[PDB]
């Protein structure tokens, strides 16, 4: 077909070298959540989504028609949505009847351990992989369970209003 | 060697060692030594002299297959000599094996060896039939053998000439 | 491959150990709702969900461009939507139609009653699986049927203002 | 069936040979983007798009109810989302955090570099086929991984305001 | 040859007495499958299918997405091909006539009646091996007759579904 | 005819040894699977299913599309066919109307026994090739048994789930 | 009869030669195909999968509904169903066990070695016909083992993976 299409191997293939030394892929379904004081049951959890870090961009315009980004404030605070599951009590349940009785904060833990690095008796984290999150404003949502939710069981949803993100 | 081990049955004597298909130098910024002189054709055909070109791709290439056959003959081709050249080494192993061998099967069994080299020869086109059917036939390769006496047998063969294309002429035209 | 690929198997053996043991898993369709006096009709609710918890969050910005967040009001109030059916003379019709004309309010019960543990004769609750809920606002809502419901019979869907959540 | 249905061939003959002819076709897939001096770990990237460009048109009325187009200022500036994939330590999370922290602005080039006419001993561009952007602002945004991706590892998308569009 | 190749006898003679300590098989043609009443055109069944009763599945997943499955309810649905043979009277098309004129429910009782084992003037049976259909729906389905091949006669069948396993 | 025609024995003859250095091998009727504590059902199974332990895979690309797999953890689900004849007593009716009300789950074991090395009074087993699947579902599958042709007997089959590869 | 019927010898003899000097064939069952360092369980594959080598295809259209197609990348990715035959020492679980315990990839190797060709101790192997399959993942496949067929021993099989196609 086309004169221009002939071409060699050995630069892919240096290149398919450096891909795969890169390093290993780490799964998005390896997690680990713990909170201030109830790690032990915080086990329970299934969904969530790292927190959102970003700041903000000061769009201005100038003479000559010309625009213009600048920094802005971090934008430190949002919201988090995460699924989980309850027990036969609901440990979840009385865990946030008491919070909302005590009308305290909350303190979180997040963190990335591959089970290939684990060392010990029990997961061991590194400080690459870890994000400490203050403020944590936790609350829970209304749960659907349908009629033909024969093979489905109930998922608690929370939603979590975040402050400041800090990374050790 | 290039052309001669790309085949293993028979091997590449058909083709020549000219253009850059199978022809490649290229050593580096190649120059001549003196730029006053020209060559003409009729000099190194006459002389039996290999003039050089350069591809089409710009590599240094010899654009030739022309021997020392001083004699204008079909001889002075160069698959034409590797050709028997190579059928007589054929030969030479075809009498080793049947030296010294008792008489009475070893003529039949040379035979059918002749035809079927001489048959996958031309199932390899490095033989081909002749062009002229009235006088050359339409058959590739002939054979006889003969005896006279407790020694003096003879074998002969005869083949035929294969087109290599080596010089073409093109001429335009306007439709108008 | 990668050299940081091998692991280990009696972490998440542990692991698998710890989750298994944490306690049985409750199935989403495992429900019981009784009404204030028509527990006997109220078996006949397929779809529902938990009246919706939480509390608002007042969102402040301070110097330096700093985020907070702060308590609010109790989110005790809201809407459910429920998925029921019919009967014959239409229970739910004329106990909707009396309440519209009794013009009165209404207690409700909502409890995860597992089989297993059920003893007795009728099914037994506990403290931590019960919910009642208090000045529910009944109403239903417009049902239709299709042309093609051949196979399908009248799913009635209400919608209930809720106002604050008591737990036992 | 219709008396005009007949045709010719070398017509669309000819017209295919152009078609073959204009040149070979390039893939979407190839592309190569590099950072200011984080080149070794800008191959990283999976998904991007080229940085929009256009010019804005005021649509002036006048006399009779005619309309009319006229030119306007560049537009620039914008937004760009790209996908892409992170590392065992999180080589994008300490660069964003370092970027960050630093408060800079960033440079950044792209590409296409079929590997048919790639010579040398890696990737060689060509004026035709790269951009260089300038004023580029970085930020992440937050991933979520969900319960069931057991084959799905974590995707990073990025959102990066861009200023103006350079080619060379 | 190979070592490993020393063989007795004691092993293949104790294990065939194991095996043979069970007694003898219920063959596939002998059982009993009846409706509530209609014996006389119970006896021109043919060929049928075992009643099951199976569970619901819950399908969790813990971290890393590692799973779980845990315990529901009985799935009680039950589908049954039923085989009969029809004669000159018409027993099998005067009995679809009359409960498709009735349109309400039927029962039957299936259990295999070895006759080695049955005593007395008929087949005893016991309540172990005793398995009966109620309430459920006997329909009919498109059954072609091969009239071509003549040496096959009508080859009827109906379509028994029962909506729970009624078992002892 | 080919003159790459010449061949000899002893390369044949040194294939031979080392194939057959294997020594015996284990026919697929030969093996042991049986419950916990009910081997005088265990020996009513007829043709059973391999356990498998494999692992989720995560599909990255790499740049112009090309392609990478990474490892994760186990695929610990797992599901067998299991083959049974029934007798009069319905020793499989018992088991699994206990089971079904026992509402519970069950363990499993796995090994090829051979006969030629089996010693002692019973079959000797070793951890190698032991396999034990437990905390599994045992549930009946729809089986038809064929009336029609008389010369075989019931064909009762059920399907078991383990939820993990117990391995040691 | 029919006039265009004429024939003869030399054209068959011909076609004959030219298709006779090939040579030999290489037969399906002659080969090697082999692990790294694991020779002794290489041995036991019975049969296998040939490995591909394939390139991307982009599918562009010209006007009026042509197309036209493009040249794109390796499709690099590969599957090979692997037969085995295990024995009482159970090489075949020995090998599936320490390898999936150390969770890591497998090396291929796979070339035909025709017997009258091979020379000296053991065949001799040219990396024209050498075929390498490196970083592959090797897993298990769910074989059903024919108990009621006795005549058949196990039949057990796996499956490969390979990422790239490695090629001299």
């Amino acid at each position: 077909g086309h004169n221009n299409t002939k071409g060699n191997r050995k630069f892919i293939k240096g290149r398919y070298t450096a891909n795969a030394a890169k390093g290993e892929r780490l799964v998005s379904s390896e997690f680990l959540l713990t909170f201030a004081g109830h790690e032990d049951i915080s086990v329970l959890v299934r969904t969530s989504q790292i927190p959102e870090m970003t700041r903000e961009d000061v769009e201005d315009y100038g003479p000559n028609g010309v625009k213009f980004n600048q920094h802005g404030p971090i934008r430190n605070s949002g919201e988090i949505q995460v699924q989980c599951v309850e027990t036969i009590e609901g440990d979840i349940l009385q865990f946030i009847k008491d919070r909302i009785a005590a009308k305290d904060y909350v303190d979180i833990t997040m963190a990335a351990t591959p089970e290939s690095k684990s060392s010990g008796v029990n997961a061991v984290t590194k400080a690459a992989t870890t994000i400490e999150m203050l403020d944590c404003k936790i609350y829970s949502d209304a749960i659907d369970f349908s009629t033909e939710d024969v093979t489905a069981a109930v998922r608690p949803s929370l939603r979590i209003v975040y402050n400041w993100i800090e990374w050790d | 060697a290039r052309g001669v081990k790309k085949n293993s049955d028979v091997g590449g004597w058909h083709y020549s060692p000219a253009g850059e298909e199978r022809a490649v130098i290229a050593r580096a910024s190649i120059q001549p030594l003196y730029p006053e002189d020209t060559p003409d054709e009729e000099a190194m055909v006459k002389g039996r002299l290999n003039k050089v070109s350069v591809g089409t791709s710009g590599q240094m290439i010899i654009d030739d297959a022309l021997t020392c056959c001083t004699q204008d003959n079909y001889l002075h081709f160069q698959h034409v000599p590797s050709l028997m050249n190579a059928i007589s080494r054929f030969f030479v192993q075809l009498a080793r094996q049947m030296k010294h061998s008792p008489d009475g099967i070893t003529a039949a069994g040379l035979t059918k060896g002749m035809t079927k080299l001489l048959d996958r020869f031309v199932a390899s086109g490095a033989l081909v039939a002749p062009r002229d059917p009235d006088a050359d036939g339409t058959e590739p390769y002939v054979l006889k053998v003969t005896q006279a006496e407790f020694d003096k047998w003879e074998v002969v063969w005869a083949c035929c000439p294969t087109g290599v294309a080596r010089r073409i002429q093109g001429v335009p035209l306007l439709i108008k």
